[PDB]
């Protein structure tokens, strides 16, 4: 996996790859690594496929229950902690998951939480998670400004995954994009690396290390 | 007299009666009438459904237990839900562990034994429902009668519920006829319709009022409601 | 590990905490507050295992807060530190034991004196003028042995801390991304925001 | 299964605890027993009321040893006493000797027995014990002591007292005769005389049970070697030892 | 089953009163009187045993006064059997507290916990309540000298002077008439004796019928001291006030 | 790895003519790192003095525990715990955790208030009572102490004399141990009074 | 062990044990609560029966559940300590799993839930307690006042009173409290509270205790001196007429 | 005394029957099912004018497609609702689909007879039945718009229209004559308002009565006070017309 989410002038950008592996065997190139908890809440997935998929779907359920109970949508701090606390109960059983929970509430504004199976929960503006996190960090850090336009911010997110998809052997397939605003999340497409790489290389001039 | 010996099922009357069990039997007599009847090929259930208003639905009286066995109820509906569920597990267990279709005779012995444990222990009330269980196991067609005392009886045909004595005299009269209805499901269902109307008094049985179930040799346990029973009116 | 330092002077306790959170080959955050406020005049810092660290701190926080509500009273630093020690002493011999080294910085309002408490994941409690957990101690304990006087002002205490921090940045192999510094005194808990380029 | 998880002793409108009041009535119906405390010893005594001329009075001990330095006697229901003695012995080990390697002081073993009886007052589905006990003992730090333990669980220290049938007339007899300068031989003399008012029938060492808490008995220990072990202070008198003081009485 | 024999000890009356709590309180109003008076420089506890005998031992006896703690003590009114069960948890509880916070338990926290144990037998379990009323007399660095009372209901209150047991109505009015705030300990000693002497159902108020205690902070040691009066001491103080 | 060897520290007890003496060093470390020069290892409950070496969290616990247990004892018995009796409470308490022990080496010292007899005792981590007339040793430099005492000790020493002997035993033993020292304290016990002295030793 | 059904239905349709639990409340001292524009005020009465008390240490009738939310009660004092405690524990749990103090509605709903649970669990009796729960939601400056009762029923009130003679004080509030214009001042809102208790309790210097909760955890109990001044003014209002 | 789950000589359960009498003391609740949606209405019934009426929650959301109206001892309903939501959300977790109204109802009714005193069968810890009845309304793919009445007896009937509470028998003979198979949603809303107005003690307004419905499109909504006020205004205009 490679996944990232960052916070800027106009909300949150969320980008993930779509590859699953069993050792060196590419198991899948079309995995959805983003769970849509509700119109305002997103979760990302990295590490054990089942562990992520299962518990983050369980998270979705726990949030709906909060809505019915409290007549109000769950805060990002709280939702992250339902998962963070579950994961800590299992600390030592060998769960494997690095997650990000991104969303908007009136109380908090734009908010990103990092949660891993070590039971670590952190609030921050920029996070990259997974096998190819460092490759994403390189491109992301070096081009980040708070005052990016929505169009430019979306692109940088897309580009940061592509960088990692290329170098990391355990990343690739396709990029999935999201944008989180006051009005909730907006899906911004599924971009196949097979066609994106050659589009980006041509239009940008980058990836000069590659023949073609 | 009776005042002091009906507080719980743990107590015997001086005559030797268990009043709590006997009051549970009364709940069956208040229930809506249902009838069973078999031949060698098929076993049949016919039940009259009871509504609250003309705005309410007619509450269902027949339950599937497995692909060869099911039952009809008269009395407390929740207690039928508990008891039918049990037989569903006991049918399920026989299948998974022994690859076996649990025979209807042992079905009854399990219901008899479960009901009995409620009649001897403090706190536990008896069950308040009677059951007419029809099956087709490895020994032909069967029909059973269940009383919440524990007494289970293998019969050719019988009725339980309100005014059910009328239907029971009918089946008693036309034994030699319905038992020989082999190979023709229709003329056994039509024999069970003519049984239940012997227990009618006030209302004429309608299209959302009647409920019919059949199991047998070449037919599995199925439920008939609505315009699907219209032919038997 | 993470850097966790504390120093008691004349009228206050000072706590300094590493800002970095590092997992594997990446620094995930450079602005982490490794502290919890237990009561208006008691502060606890924490370093250790990835998960146990915050979960223990927030658990101790709930208990002291529940105590304050129930009694409408604030426990002395000595009393809070004892409570913590026992929780860790309970932990060590259990199935999966808390792995957290803590410092308790408190001002006893009754006694009008600052107090500092070092307690490791074993529940080894000791009261100290200056204290450090993990590898950090190997550098600071000798620096403070030399430069420390018990009659120092909060101002003199901060200079003495910067000198500890400069030594760690110079010699320790880790980039811990500086420290968040807090003062515990008679007026409560305040944060020295401008420690970056002080 | 035990459906009695509720109290069987409860409060009546007047403030009486019915079951305890009644248990105490059973204690008045039981055979007289007494206890007297001298400066250098304690004596407990009772009457062996025989169920049949065929029964052997030796096989039934109304006076019992709890620890080498502590003895017990009663008035009331015998079976309840017996099981209490079993529990009193056990509790002296589990709650004391297995902790401190020495025997519990008189006041503390009483306290433990009292508690066992109190629980019979409050636990689900039990009647109180139908006995009053007299416990006589010695410990290094308290000297000699005598206690009374009621079915309620209450306990009082005594210079002297009696319980059971003629307890009223016996307490009056003791008030006349007791002083703070008594020797243990005298206390036995009074005990025999006080018990004579209760007994109608045969009065000898065959129908009277008597034991003391006196000096350490080295020859009753069973072994020599340890200088800090000097033998039990509890001694039950034999049929013959009783008759010796009755010949000049 | 057992349903037949269940008294149902934890139910309400049509009035909204707890039958068993009430009947237990009625039991206490028959037991020996206990008095607690708190002064500026210490607290007094005194009690009267019901009538007894000459034969009874007075030296070893301490039946209505108990030490819960280094700084907390109690006077008992009711069943001693019930009282000791509670006194033993109270002692354990304080120690637990000390083991945890390395500080002696504040007097109210101790009182509250016992009163919560009592409240328990009032609401669940189908058992009878403890036929016991307590006066508590203790000291802590927060409120200083404290005097509390708790009864079978689980209710507790704070007092400047209080009585439990027999004739409390008569004893409360007499205290309410002679108590003042700027009282010295030795003035409060006299009051407690006089009060008992006026509510006594016996002919005379003698030493062998009395128990006495003080939780006075030493006017030289400068720290808290407990003192359970031994027979001889009570004998002496009784001649002072003028009761011989 | 060895819990008895993480924190360090030593304790020694010694009897004389109508007197006992108990002594410890002040060191609390973690391996090589000297952390506290104040950590005392002697405690008393009434007139009964206990010293504990080993893993310091266990030292701290067992203190609190024996205070809890002696407090309750004194309230029930209405008298102070005696050295002989206390020794027994320490044994049964340790053996209660037979298969998950406290990593400690307790030492008991005091004078029977009734008989006036001087008394010392030693324990292993599971409560085996080692009673001696002369001296008891404990901690990471027990070997050095065993040799020191066995040589320096003579019976029937006077209070002043005993102080010199026990201090010189502890000091020279602590200076051959990397995990003991950093200060030191010596309790001198008489039937009536108890005298506590801090010693001047190497600080390395 | 002991599971006997104590709260059960009766031939006509009542749970007698809950009705009797209400009767315990009716015997308890009077408690009142009224909300202003920018505060909630809580009033309680103190008995005169025994007057040699120690108010320093005797539990006060108004208790803090959190720094922002208070609870007063009418009924059995001993029972109240159980309810208060559970509520305080849940306040801490809530801050810990949600990272936010409790809303007054939520906390109320949880005290209400406990109470209900004791009316259909075996071996237990209902709580002889009705509560008034008051305060401000986090970062919210809108005042909240809630009432609970032995049956577990809860609801919000502009003004409410419970305990003995609550009929007398409720009648007073029903004609004196205007929903259109609530008490605008903190001072104005305290006056309306004292006036209502002065219907029931006889000239109470010691007899009335007032606690004022304001937005953002600003809770402050009033001394005997301050309350005394209100009563001194209130009784002078009548004589002018 | 006598066993809690004990049969009468007539053949009924004493505790259940008495519970049914507790429900007749409760506030009125009305449900009407149409092919455009199901409508739920309740009487608030505030005991004092100081009571803040919109804090009377007698209509609750169970899931986006299932709503609930109660009558009787209402505090008894908290845990029945909690169970219901957890059943609904739990079904969605295992099956990635919406729970059927029919099966959701059946789940709630399964709780209803779990009372007793340590009885035979399966661990039933509850000292008495619920003193509340429920109207459960909703929509599923298979059976469309449904209205269920859930008694504490454990049984549940499906209704085209149903009234529960104090004025239920009078309201039921009314709904008998008024309901037809071709009713529109607006006609049903006004029909609920009309019957509540008839059986109430107070004059019905947007404060002491509350409306809700469940449609396939917008799911389950509780009407705000300003909306219902305008339907009350519309009703009065129509009754005056004829
Ligand atoms: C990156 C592809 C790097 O591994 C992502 O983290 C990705 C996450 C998404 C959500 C699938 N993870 C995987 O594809 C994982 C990696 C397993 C792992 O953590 N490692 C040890 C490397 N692959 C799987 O989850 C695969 N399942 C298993 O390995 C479990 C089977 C073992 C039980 C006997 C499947 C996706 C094939």
């Amino acid at each position: 996996t490679t996944t990232l989410a960052f916070r800027f002038q106009g909300g949150i950008i969320v980008a993930v790859d779509s590859r699953a592996t069993a050792g060196n065997w590419v198991a899948s190139q079309t995995v959805k690594k983003v769970i849509e908890i509700n119109p305002f809440l997103l979760g990302t997935m990295a590490g054990g496929a089942a562990d992520c998929q299962f518990w983050e779907t369980w998270l979705g359920s726990q949030c709906r229950l909060h809505e019915l109970r409290e007549k109000e949508r769950i805060s990002v701090a709280a939702a992250s902690k339902i998962l963070s606390n579950l994961v800590y109960q299992y600390k030592g059983a060998g769960l494997s998951m690095g997650t990000m929970i991104c969303g908007y509430t009136r109380k908090e504004g734009p908010t990103i939480y990092y949660v891993d199976s070590d039971g670590t929960r952190l609030k921050g503006d920029i996070f990259c998670v997974g096998s190819g996190q460092t490759f994403a960090y390189g491109v992301l850090d070096s081009n980040y400004k708070w005052d990016l336009s929505v169009e430019d911010a979306l692109y940088l997110g897309k580009r940061s995954i592509l960088a990692a998809a290329h170098r990391d052997a355990y990343s690739g397939g396709s990029v999935n994009l999201y944008h989180v605003t006051e009005d909730g999340w907006i899906y911004h497409g599924n971009h196949d690396v097979g066609e994106l790489f050659w589009k980006v290389k041509e239009e940008e001039g980058s990836f000069n290390n590659v023949i073609g | 007299f009776r005042n002091n010996y009906d507080g719980d099922t743990v107590t015997f009357s001086p005559t030797g009666r268990l009043f709590q069990v006997e009051y549970a039997l009364e709940a069956i007599k208040q229930g809506s009438v249902t009838v069973g009847l078999r031949s060698n090929t098929h076993a049949v259930l016919v039940a009259l459904k009871r509504n609250a208003d003309e705005l309410s639905s007619y509450q269902k009286k027949i339950i599937k237990c497995d692909e060869h066995m099911g039952l009809s109820l008269a009395g407390l509906a929740p207690d039928a839900r508990v008891l039918s569920n049990y037989l569903r597990q006991q049918c399920n267990y026989s299948s998974l562990v022994f690859n076996r279709k649990l025979a209807v005779e042992r079905a009854g012995h399990l219901l008899c034994d479960k009901a009995q444990k409620n009649t001897q222990s403090y706190g536990g009330r008896p069950y308040g429902v009677g059951l007419l269980i029809i099956g087709y196991d490895k020994s032909g067609a069967h029909l059973l009668e269940f009383q919440p005392s524990g007494n289970v009886t293998e019969l050719y045909g019988t009725a339980i519920g309100a005014r059910s004595q009328g239907a029971k005299t009918y089946l008693e009269r036309t034994l030699d006829t319905f038992i020989k209805i082999d190979g023709n499901p229709d003329e056994l269902i039509k024999a069970g319709v003519e049984a239940i109307s012997q227990s009618l008094r006030d209302e004429s049985l309608t299209v959302d009022n009647l409920s019919i179930a059949i199991v047998g040799k070449d037919t599995p346990f199925t439920i008939y409601d609505g315009e699907a029973v219209a032919k038997y009116i | 590990m993470d850097i966790i330092l504390g120093i008691r002077v004349q009228d206050s306790v000072i706590l300094a905490s590493s800002k970095a959170v590092t997992r594997g080959i990446s620094v995930l955050k450079d602005s982490d507050d490794k502290t919890r406020q237990l009561s208006p005049h008691t502060l606890m810092s924490f370093a250790g295992e990835a998960g146990d660290t915050v979960q223990f701190a927030e658990y101790i926080q709930a208990n002291i807060q529940l105590y304050s509500i129930r009694e409408d009273y604030e426990l002395s630093p000595q009393a809070v530190s004892s409570f913590v020690r026992q929780e860790l002493a309970k932990s060590i011999r259990s199935r999966r034991p808390y792995q957290v080294n803590v410092l308790i910085g408190g001002y006893d309002k009754k006694k009008n004196k600052p107090e500092l408490y070092q307690i490791d994941y074993l529940g080894t409690k000791v009261e100290l003028p200056y204290g450090a957990h993990g590898y950090s101690g190997f550098y600071t304990f000798s620096l403070l042995d030399h430069h420390y006087r018990p009659d120092m002002t909060t101002e003199e205490g901060l200079d003495l801390l910067k000198l500890c921090v400069q030594e760690l940045e110079k010699r320790m192999p880790m980039d811990f991304k500086g420290v968040i510094v807090k003062i515990v005194d008679k007026d409560g808990i305040r944060q020295v925001d401008d420690f970056q380029a002080q | 299964t035990d459906r009695y998880s509720f109290s069987l002793t409860t409060f009546s409108p007047s403030g009486k605890l019915g079951q305890i009041d009644y248990a105490l009535t059973a204690v008045k119906q039981g055979v007289t027993s007494l206890g007297i405390k001298a400066t250098n010893g304690v004596v407990i005594a009772t009457e062996k009321k025989s169920s049949s001329p065929l029964a052997m009075s030796e096989t039934l001990s109304k006076v019992s040893l709890l620890t080498p330095d502590i003895g017990a006697v009663y008035s009331g229901m015998g079976p309840d006493y017996r099981v209490l003695v079993d529990k009193s012995r056990k509790v002296a080990h589990t709650s004391y000797k297995r902790i401190y390697g020495e025997y519990p002081p008189t006041k503390l073993l009483v306290s433990e027995v009292a508690k066992i009886m109190q629980e019979a007052t409050q636990s689900g589905g039990v009647r109180p014990f139908g006995v009053s006990l007299l416990i006589a003992g010695h410990d290094e730090f308290n000297g000699f002591s005598l206690y009374q333990v009621d079915p309620s669980g209450s306990y009082f220290p005594w210079k002297a007292t009696a319980i059971g049938k003629g307890s009223v007339a016996a307490k009056t007899f003791l008030e006349k005769r007791w002083n703070d300068e008594l020797e243990l031989e005298d206390a036995i003399h009074i005990a025999l005389l006080t018990l004579k008012e209760s007994v109608e029938g045969e009065f000898n060492g065959d129908t009277i049970e008597l034991a003391i808490i006196g000096d350490e008995n080295p020859d009753l220990l069973g072994y020599t070697g340890i200088p800090t072990d000097k033998g039990p202070r509890f001694r039950k008198l034999t049929s013959q030892e009783i008759n010796d003081r009755l010949e000049a009485l | 089953g057992s349903r037949r024999y269940d008294s149902r000890t934890t139910i309400f009356s049509p009035e909204g009163r707890l039958y068993q709590v009430e009947y237990a309180l009625e039991s206490i109003s028959h037991a020996g009187t206990a008095i607690g008076i708190m002064a500026s420089d210490g607290i007094v506890l005194a009690a009267e045993r019901k009538v007894t005998s000459t034969l009874l031992e007075q030296d070893t006896s301490t039946e209505k006064l108990y030490k819960l703690n280094d700084k907390i003590a109690v006077a008992v009114a009711g069943l001693t059997a019930d009282a000791e069960i509670l006194i033993n948890t109270a002692r354990i509880h304080a120690q637990n507290y000390l083991k945890t916070y390395n500080e002696d338990i504040p007097v109210e926290i101790l009182v509250r916990r016992l009163s919560d144990i009592k409240q328990g037998y009032t609401q669940h379990g189908g058992l009878r309540p403890f036929g016991v009323s307590f006066i508590y007399a203790g000291y802590d660095d927060r409120y200083g000298y404290q005097l509390y009372t708790s009864n079978p209901s689980g209710n507790y209150t704070g007092w400047k002077a209080i009585s439990v047991g027999a004739n409390t109505s008569a004893a409360q009015t007499l205290l309410q008439m002679d108590y003042k705030d700027d009282m010295k300990v030795d003035d409060a000693i006299e009051l407690a004796l006089k009060t008992l002497s006026k509510t006594t159902d016996s002919s005379a108020l003698t030493y062998d019928r009395l128990e006495f205690a003080t939780i006075r902070k030493g006017a030289n040691d400068g720290e808290v001291y407990q003192k359970i009066f031994k027979p001889q001491e009570i004998k002496d103080i009784l001649v002072k006030t003028g009761i011989t | 790895s060895d819990p008895s060897s993480i924190n360090g520290g030593i304790v020694v007890a010694m009897t004389g003519k109508d007197c006992v003496a108990i002594a410890c060093d002040l060191r609390l470390g973690s391996q090589s790192l000297g952390v506290s020069n104040k950590f005392e290892k002697i405690f008393h409950y009434g007139h009964v003095f206990l010293g504990i070496t080993g893993l310091a969290t266990d030292v701290t616990t067992l203190n609190e525990m024996f205070r809890y247990k002696t407090n309750l004892y004194k309230l029930k018995e209405e008298r102070a715990i005696e050295p002989e009796t206390f020794t027994q409470l320490v044994s049964s308490s340790l053996y209660e955790r037979r298969f998950g022990p406290y990593f400690v080496g307790p030492v008991v010292a005091g004078i029977n208030s009734k008989s006036g007899k001087p008394f010392i005792a030693g324990f292993d981590l599971i409560g085996c009572i080692d009673e001696a007339k002369d001296f008891i040793v404990s901690g990471t430099a027990s070997d050095q102490l065993f040799g020191m005492c066995e040589s320096l000790y003579e019976p029937n020493l006077e209070p002043e004399d005993l102080f010199e002997t026990i201090s010189q035993a502890l000091l020279n033993a602590a200076d051959r141990d990397a995990l003991s020292g950093w200060g030191a304290v010596v309790y001198i016990i008489k039937k009536d009074e108890v005298v506590k002295r801090y010693l001047k030793m190497r600080q390395d | 062990g002991y599971d006997r059904a104590l709260s059960i239905f009766s031939p006509d349709g009542h749970i007698f044990q809950v009705e009797y639990a209400l009767e315990a409340v009716k015997r308890g001292t009077c408690a009142v609560g009224v909300k202003g524009k920018n505060c909630v005020v809580l009033g309680c009465e103190r008995r005169s029966t025994l007057k040699l008390q120690d108010t320093r240490i005797t539990p006060s009738k108004v208790s803090k559940i959190d720094s922002h939310v208070v609870l007063s009660f009418s009924g059995l004092n001993a029972d109240s300590r159980i309810l208060i405690e559970k509520a305080r524990v849940e306040a801490q749990s809530h801050r810990l799993t949600l990272e936010d103090p409790v809303t007054v509605e939520y906390l109320t709903r949880y005290v209400a839930g406990v109470q209900q649970r004791y009316t259909q669990s075996g071996g237990v009796r209902p709580f002889g307690v009705s509560t008034l729960i008051a305060g401000f939601d986090p970062r919210d400056d809108e005042p909240k006042l809630y009432q609970t009762e032995p049956s577990g029923i809860y609801s919000s009130w502009s003004a409410q009173t419970i305990g003995r003679n609550s009929k007398t004080v409720r009648e007073f509030l029903e004609k004196n409290y205007d929903r259109k214009e609530p008490p605008a001042t903190v001072e104005e809102c305290v006056k309306l509270t004292v006036r209502s208790l002065l219907e029931v309790v006889q000239t109470g210097a010691k007899n009335i205790e007032i606690t004022v909760v304001k937005p953002d955890s600003d809770i402050v109990a009033l001394s005997s001196e301050e309350i005394n001044q209100y009563v001194t003014q209130i009784e002078q209002e009548k004589q002018e007429q | 005394d006598r066993g809690v789950s004990t049969f009468s000589p007539e053949g009924r359960l004493f505790q259940v029957e008495y519970s049914l009498e507790a429900i007749k003391l409760g506030s009125t609740a009305i449900g009407i099912a149409t092919k455009e949606g199901v409508v739920l209405g309740v009487e608030k019934r505030a005991t004092s004018p100081l009571l803040e009426s919109d804090s009377i929650e007698k209509i609750v959301e169970i899931d986006r497609h299932i709503g609930c109206a109660m009558s009787g001892l209402t505090a008894d309903a908290r845990s029945m609702i909690e169970h219901a939501r957890t059943a609904a959300v739990t079904h969605n977790l295992y099956y990635d689909e919406d729970i059927n109204v029919e099966s959701l109802t059946q789940s709630v009714c399964d709780l209803a007879l779990r009372f007793g005193e340590g009885a035979s069968g399966e661990e039933r810890l509850m000292s008495r039945p619920f003193g509340v009845a429920l109207l459960i309304a909703g929509h599923d793919a298979d059976d469309g718009y449904q209205l269920f009445h859930a008694e504490p007896s454990g049984t549940f009937y499906r209704y085209n229209a149903k009234a529960i509470g104090s004025g239920s028998e009078g309201a039921q003979a009314e709904l008998l004559n008024e309901w037809h198979s071709s009713l529109t949603l607006k006609e049903a809303e006004l029909l609920v308002l009309k019957i509540l107005k008839q059986v109430m003690e107070e004059k019905l307004d947007e404060n002491n009565a509350q409306l809700s419905c469940i449609t396939k499109q917008d799911g389950f909504k509780i009407y705000d006070n300003e909306k219902t006020a305008e339907l009350i205004k519309e009703l009065k205009e129509k009754e005056a017309a004829e």
